């Protein structure tokens, strides 16, 4: 079933040659099959014998045929990535029908590049010469196979989809999903139509009497033409269990928590600490037992959706899970969910909720934008003012889409705010740290108007956690409100940010320190100058 | 007859991946693209073509109708290679988009194949359409040149017949300044636009502005301490000034919000160093070897400040950037513009666009500045965190 479509031209990388491999032996049986086998396709035109001027070639084997163009593949041109976009469900629009005919034979079905032909030369097993032949269509494990055969394919269906655009078609590797709004023998026909249009081309395709049936299951969903179900999800009952049994299992629950509300893997997730090998058998603990348990009866409960509607507006709302996570649902109209999904607390520096929603919100955008090509309207669990408050203070450019509060606690607020101006009538903390940046000995301490003073050494400290130190001792020793004047820049920043999560331990203390605090005042001050209380403190704190 | 051109050597064409866009803006470049398709500007390609550059949509709005934009900056960077005091001066420029021209002058087959790009499909339903370039194409360093001549040409009559004008090309932009009041410029404009058929800018009031140093009837131990910091940074740019005298005023563990009266030497110091800041420092020079540098700070409440330098502390010009008419509140928006803006200031004053230093994160800038671009090039840039000293400062 060879294809009379114009070949893509190839080449081979700038300044290569053709593979020029050598093979030796193989058993009679092996030999009498391939020397079948060629013969089959070397009649079919799949294949051809070559021989004056071939000083090509490659290790032909027999697998219980296999040709290896590894070194081929290594010396050709690179050609348009394939795309690993994949089409999402919930992107899908409803249809009345659709089928998948089933190309299969596909590549090997379509002409090879006549030119570059040569190099595809290989050779059969002990006499004289032996057999020699060359590739004449799109070889089975070539580079430029996949690539070669997808634009083919859309070029043989670019007319077929000019005249018929209530028709839609998704290639994907050897598959064609073609559905439609047509009743049921119109779409019955168009495939038929479809069909003989392809085999107008050595592109064989099955009759409606061999192709899948519906609902067709992809990427975990099982779906029909006018609704979906996440195909359910099953739990081995085990007696042992090893390591990587566990893994795969959280895995599985882990990928359930973006459908699946309540799921839930701490104390599954346990039972990997200290593990020495995959082998390895794991008691499970009780507490993982009643977790499994109850996250089998989750799985239980179906779940489905329907299609995008293009005539609706997107709504995506968020929820605010534990401290950095956060879920999400999509809908058109509600509890009619088009997609949900969960995203985990990115732990990383120190940020805030009303960063972090921020992030949240950027994602989805993004999803959203690649699945409709429209963003939606945002419902967010935070209040306008708390919006205004922070973004026009924040140092860094931030935004979010058209979006409405929605009171559906718990909300994101902020934790702490530093004063705009000192506190009139409250201690005055001058902090200093400095640690010795060859030995990283350090001492942190402060000093204060009310006469106070304290100071401490520290070990293998470094300089930035002395003077957070140093910070955290003001916040420590001082009551409910404080005016504190470090000359660190770096704490400054940090604070000056209100932080209200951290992967820094001090940190977090110090926050802690901060939400505990009626009204704090921070302020800064050059370093080793002349300056106030800062070369008094400068003085204790020395090396 | 086109002229051959090459990649630097041992580079390669571009292999930049293609970013998802709007419903809104892929329809309109399937119909931009057919188009040009039918007049054989562009024509579709083979997969047997690996490279690709990054396009996209705007609308100057100067128009309700779409534009093509392609991101050339990696290619431009990997091709071959091969300005004006005046309008630096001149009392007035206006901008014109000439990118068109460059549509009337084939491009050299060899060459092509590099200038691929990829109109994306929505869920990826479809894979995308792809084209690649058979004239010269907009944004595209070598247009500009390679389209020289005939561009000299057109403009000759124009050029010694208003010699009182100053004319610079700059890729798809023409940057033309005369001191002629708003009356004859705005008219001997349009009278060049009918030139080129046939075939607001104000330069001077830009200057780096001065650092300002407040005034209080009474002084607290912060306002001082701030007062100090502020001066101790502007030392690095100012080494003349002094801050000791005011040291003095604040020795001593202090309550922060206590009074403090200003010692007739503390008044001196002071007003020494408001003299000082009186003028920009001396010594600094554009060196036309070296990239030039922009950076900006979020004042907040809808400001920006920002420099451009070469070297630190040696800025050539600083400014700010205020909202005006039209309720903006979209920080995204007001950075973009900003960025254009002073891109914009650069090629005028010495005609090479700034490396741009923002104070936003990666994510958020690409997930929208493309929304509100409207400018034919694209400048270079990269992420940042704020200092907070650097900004109190500017502010
Ligand atoms: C896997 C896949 C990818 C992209 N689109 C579709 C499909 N498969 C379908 O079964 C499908 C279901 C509902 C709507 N469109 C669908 N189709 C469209 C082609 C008719």
């Amino acid at each position: 079933p060879i294809s009379p479509i114009e070949t893509v031209p190839v080449k081979l990388k700038p300044g290569m040659d053709g593979p020029k491999v050598k093979q030796w032996p193989l058993t009679e049986e092996k030999i009498k099959a391939l020397v079948e086998i060629c013969t089959e396709l070397e009649k079919e035109g799949k294949i051809s014998k070559i021989g004056p001027e071939n000083p090509y070639n490659t290790p032909v084997f027999a697998i219980k045929k296999l040709v290896d163009f590894r070194e081929l593949n290594k010396r050709t041109q690179d050609f348009w990535e394939v795309q690993l976009g994949i089409p999402h469900p919930a992107g899908l629009k409803k249809k009345k029908s659709v089928t998948v005919l089933d190309v299969g034979d596909a590549y090997f079905s379509v002409p090879l590049d006549e030119d570059f032909r040569k190099y595809t030369a290989f050779t059969i097993p002990n006499e004289t010469p032996g057999i020699r032949y060359q590739y004449n269509v799109l070889p089975q494990g070539w580079k430029g196979s996949p690539a070669i055969f997808q634009s083919s394919m859309t070029k043989i269906l670019e007319p077929f989809r000019k005249q018929n655009p209530d028709i839609v078609i998704y290639q994907y590797v050897d598959d064609l999903y073609v559905g439609s709004d047509l009743e049921i023998g119109q779409h019955r026909t168009k495939i038929e139509e479809l069909r003989q249009h392809l085999l107008r081309w050595g592109l064989y395709t099955p009759d409606k009497k061999h192709q899948k049936e519906p609902p067709f299951l992809w990427m975990g969903y099982e779906l029909h033409p006018d609704k979906w179900t996440v195909q359910p999800i099953v739990l081995p009952e085990k007696d042992s269990w090893t390591v990587n049994d566990i893994q795969k299992l959280v895995g599985k629950l882990n990928w359930a928590s973006q459908i699946y509300p309540g799921i839930k893997v701490r104390q599954l997730c346990k039972l990997l600490r200290g593990t020495k090998a995959l082998t390895e058998v794991i008691p499970l603990t009780e507490e993982a037992e009643l977790e499994l348990a109850e996250n089998r009866e989750i799985l239980k409960e179906p779940v489905h959706g329907v299609y995008y509607d293009p005539s609706k507006d997107l709504i995506a709302e968020i929820q605010k899970q534990g401290q950095g996570q956060w879920t999400y649902q999509i809908y058109q109209e509600p509890f009619k969910n088009l997609k949900t999904g969960k995203y985990a607390r990115m732990r990383g520096a120190h940020t805030n909720d009303v960063k972090q929603l921020t992030e949240a919100v950027q994602k989805i955008t993004t999803e959203s934008i690649v699945i409709w090509g429209k963003t939606p309207k945002f419902k967010l669990p935070i209040q306008k003012e708390t919006w205004e408050t922070w973004w026009t203070e924040y140092w860094q450019a931030t935004w979010i889409p058209e979006w409405e509060f929605v009171n559906t606690p718990p909300l994101v607020k902020l934790w702490y705010q530093l004063e705009k101006e000192p506190i009139v009538g409250a201690e005055t903390f001058y902090v200093d740290g400095a640690a010795n940046r060859e030995t990283k000995l350090g001492k942190a301490g402060y000093v204060t108007n009310r006469g106070r003073q304290k100071v401490v050494t520290l070990t293998d400290t470094t300089n930035q956690k002395t003077e957070l130190q140093a910070i955290y001792l003001a916040l420590q020793d001082s009551g409910l409100e404080v005016n504190i004047v470090t000359d660190s820049q770096y704490a400054l920043g940090i604070i000056q940010a209100q932080p209200d999560q951290s992967e820094s331990e001090l940190v977090n203390q110090i926050i802690e320190q901060l939400i505990k605090k009626e009204k704090v005042y921070l302020a800064w001050v050059p370093a080793h100058k002349g300056i106030g209380g800062n070369e008094q403190v400068d003085k204790l704190v020395s090396a | 007859e086109t002229v051959p051109v090459k990649l630097k050597p041992g580079m390669d064409g571009p292999k930049v991946k293609q970013w998802p866009l709007t419903e809104e803006k892929i329809k309109a470049l399937v119909e931009i693209c057919t188009e040009l398709e039918k007049e054989g500007k562009i024509s579709k390609i083979g997969p047997e073509n690996p490279y690709n550059t990054p396009v996209f949509a705007i609308k100057k709005k100067n128009s309700t109708r779409w534009r093509k934009l392609v991101d050339f900056r990696e290619l431009n960077k990997r091709t071959q290679d091969f300005h004006p005091a005046g309008l630096k001066k001149k009392k007035s420029v206006t901008v014109l988009d000439v990118g068109d021209a460059y549509f009337s002058v084939p491009l050299d087959e060899d060459f092509r194949k590099y200038t691929a790009f990829t109109i994306p499909s929505i869920n990826n339903e479809t894979p995308g359409i792809r084209y690649q370039y058979n004239v010269l194409p907009q944004g595209w360093k070598g247009s500009p040149a390679i389209f020289q001549s005939s561009m000299t040409k057109i403009l000759e009559p124009f050029r010694k017949q208003n010699p009182d004008i100053v004319i610079y090309q700059y890729v798809d932009d023409l940057y033309v300044g005369s001191d002629l009041e708003i009356g004859q410029h705005r008219t001997k404009i349009e009278e060049l636009r009918q030139h080129l058929l046939r075939w607001e800018l104000h330069p001077d009031k830009w200057t780096v502005q001065p650092i300002v140093l407040p005034e209080k009837d009474s002084w607290t131990v912060n306002d001082i301490q701030k007062l100090v910091g502020k001066l101790n940074w502007a030392s690095q740019i100012y080494p003349g000034i002094k801050v000791r005298q005011l040291c003095k005023l604040l020795r001593g563990t202090k309550a922060l919000t206590e009074v403090i009266p200003l010692t007739e030497e503390a008044e001196l110091e002071l007003a020494e160093n408001r003299e000082i800041l009186k003028e920009p420092v001396h010594g600094v020079y554009y060196d036309p070897s070296k990239d030039l540098i922009a950076e900006i700070q979020k004042q907040g409440q809808g400001q920006w400040t920002y420099q451009i330098y070469q070297e630190p502390f040696k800025n050539l010009k600083t400014g700010k950037y205020a909202r005006m008419r039209g309720a903006h509140t979209n920080d995204v928006k007001q950075l973009t513009e900003a960025v254009q803006k002073i891109t914009t200031e650069s090629i005028v004053i010495w005609g090479k666009t700034p490396k741009f230093k923002l104070p936003i994160q990666k994510e958020t800038w690409e997930t929208w500045w493309t929304e509100y671009w409207q400018a034919t090039w694209i400048p270079e840039w990269e992420f940042v965190n704020t200092p907070p000293l650097v900004k109190l400062w500017y502010q």
